[PDB]
RNA sequence: AAGGCGGCCCCCUGGACGAAGACUGACGCUCAGGUGCGAAAGCGUGGGGAGCAAACAGGAUUAGAUACCCUGGUAGUCCACGCCGUAAACGAUGUCGACUUGGAGGUUGUGCCCUUGAGGCGUGGCUUCCGGAGCUAACGCGUUAAGUCGACCGCCUGGGGA
RNA sequence: UUCUUCUAA
């Protein structure tokens, strides 16, 4: 039930945080493709976008670090 | 698992909520995995045996679904 | 003795011992007690009962600081992972937060070799 | 046993008092099947026991019985490299059985002449909460909280 | 291609695949000798050195314990440039091509149906599992063959000694 | 926790 296959975007934007916050957990880990049902092409694009948003301090690396 | 006790909540509720998130975030099994060094032979072998365990048992459960026992 | 109202309870629950430390919100420690310091040894001190009397010793040592609110950070896997904060409630502390603060590297330093036991 | 839980046998009450428990006490005292002597020793020791206390013989027996009843015993489990004495709660039937055994066993070890003198003195001390029988009660309890970490 | 490759970003760069065409016209396949690549350990020179850890030391354990366990800990692990050229370097299966019933998947293109939803119908690459004929000493292999054939190469000839 | 070995036809 992959959302990106339905809406059909060519590449997930790392700047779209409110989309990407639906794919990390409370402690900031990347949610697996078993749970959200993301098709594995977009799962590689999504992980590559979360790792960019972590680098720009748009997403935390964990909920603990401060 | 940063868990704030909600207002007018009993302690046994929040502790059980705290055990839930630690099992959710996978903390106890993560530290136990990192207690000793695991070789890349041992890591590739245990992950492969985990896949055959998830696959032949699926075929054993479906084969046992068909035929009766009494 | 300077009275302080809120506090932080650090719990270092390892496989061999449980260390309970009551501190302020600044990390300046107020009092501590360990399960090995509670009259227990070896197999007895790596038990969840050892930690829940280690919390009773540690709460008794910060009696004079007048603590009513306490939040709990829990570190390490151990038998006193859970049984400590039950007795730490039982001292008469209004709990605030239960944070899990175990150190998780992102595959940093190499752990030691496996015990061939 | 392995297979079944059993159905226990029924015991007669004693002829003097009608108590089931006192007749369970005369069986623990009895050696070699001589119930007639053990019936005489219990009825002689409990005669002077109520003499020292003024209560009923059934009532004053329970007072000495109350101060030797264990509450938590231990048992060996040994799942690791050494013996684990796990403190197990004792059911109220075995609470009553361990007590009467300890009173008799302490009454063997006293230095008085008559067995009824050895047993009435031990009961009068147990109601007074001294003697070897309550000292056996302590060592069971002392070993209990010295192993309370195991559960 | 194998060894192997895992944060993120840039620069340089190899290969694969697909869709339609266009084009060259057998230009192909294999390969002794040859040459190149080739895990870890090791070696040389120069750095670096947190963690781990042969050696070594101490503690235990034990009849002994030059071991397993513990507390330490040096080469080493890391980087540059050379050398070594070996592994259960394994799919224990050389490469290339052709044909031969199926099923459930994974991944990656692409065409088509009204995408009337993540669907419906196809058509390529790669890959996993089960299994038919057939084969095999059996185990099993089974369109990715160990089936049916063709081309070329490497290799085998009782166990030791080796 | 440690826990070894047994010839002759
Ligand atoms: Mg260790
Ligand atoms: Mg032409
Ligand atoms: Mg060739
Ligand atoms: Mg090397
Ligand atoms: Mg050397
Ligand atoms: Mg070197
Ligand atoms: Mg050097
Ligand atoms: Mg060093
Ligand atoms: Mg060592
Ligand atoms: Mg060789
Ligand atoms: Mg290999
Ligand atoms: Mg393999
Ligand atoms: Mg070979
Ligand atoms: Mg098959
Ligand atoms: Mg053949
Ligand atoms: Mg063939
Ligand atoms: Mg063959
Ligand atoms: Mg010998």
């Amino acid at each position: 039930f992959c959302r990106f296959t339905a809406e059909g975007v060519q590449e997930i934007d790392y700047k779209d945080i409110a989309t990407l916050k639906n794919y990390i957990t409370e402690s900031g880990k990347i949610v697996p493709s078993r749970i959200t049902g993301t098709r594995a092409k977009y799962q590689r694009q999504l992980a590559r976008a979360i790792k960019r948003a972590r680098y720009l301090s748009l997403l935390p690396y964990t909920d603990r670090h401060q | 698992p940063v868990i704030k006790v909600r207002e007018n909540e009993p302690f046994d509720v929040a502790l059980r909520r705290f055990k839930r998130s630690c099992e959710k975030a996978g903390v106890l099994a993560e530290v136990r995995r990192r207690e000793f060094y695991e070789k890349p032979t041992t890591e590739r072998k245990r992950a492969k045996a985990s896949a055959v365990k998830r696959h032949a048992k699926k075929l054993a459960r479906e084969n046992a679904r068909r035929t009766r026992l009494y | 003795r300077k009275q302080v109202s809120d506090g932080v309870a650090h719990i270092h629950a390892s496989f061999n011992n449980t260390i309970v430390t009551i501190t302020d919100r600044q990390g300046n420690a107020l009092g501590w007690a360990t399960a090995g310091g509670s009259g227990f040894r070896g197999s007895r001190k790596s038990t969840p009962f050892a930690a829940q009397v280690a919390a009773e010793r540690c709460a008794d040592a910060v009696k004079e600081y007048g603590i009513k609110n306490l939040e709990v950070m829990v570190k390490g896997p151990g038998p006193g992972r859970e049984s400590t904060i039950r007795a730490l409630n039982a001292a008469g502390f209004r709990i605030t937060n239960i944070t899990d603060v175990t150190p998780i590297p992102h595959n940093g330093c190499r752990p030691p070799k496996k015990r061939r036991v | 046993p392995r297979r079944r839980v059993i159905g226990q046998r029924k015991i007669l009450p004693d002829p003097k008092f009608g108590s089931e428990l006192l007749a369970k006490f005369v069986n623990i005292l009895m050696v070699d099947g001589k119930k007639s002597t053990a019936e005489s020793i219990v009825y002689s020791a409990l005669e002077t026991l109520a003499q020292r206390s003024g209560k009923s013989e059934l009532e004053a027996f329970e007072v000495a019985l109350e101060n030797v009843r264990p509450t938590v015993e231990v048992k060996s489990r040994r799942v690791g490299g050494s013996t684990y004495q796990v403190p197990v709660e004792v059911r109220p039937v075995r609470r009553n059985a361990l007590a009467m055994r300890w009173i008799v066993e302490a009454a063997r070890k006293r230095g008085d002449k008559s067995m009824a003198l050895r047993l009435a003195n031990e009961l009068s001390d147990a109601a007074e909460n001294k003697g070897t029988a309550v000292k056996k009660r302590e060592d069971v309890h002392r070993m209990a909280e010295a192993n309370k970490a195991f559960a």
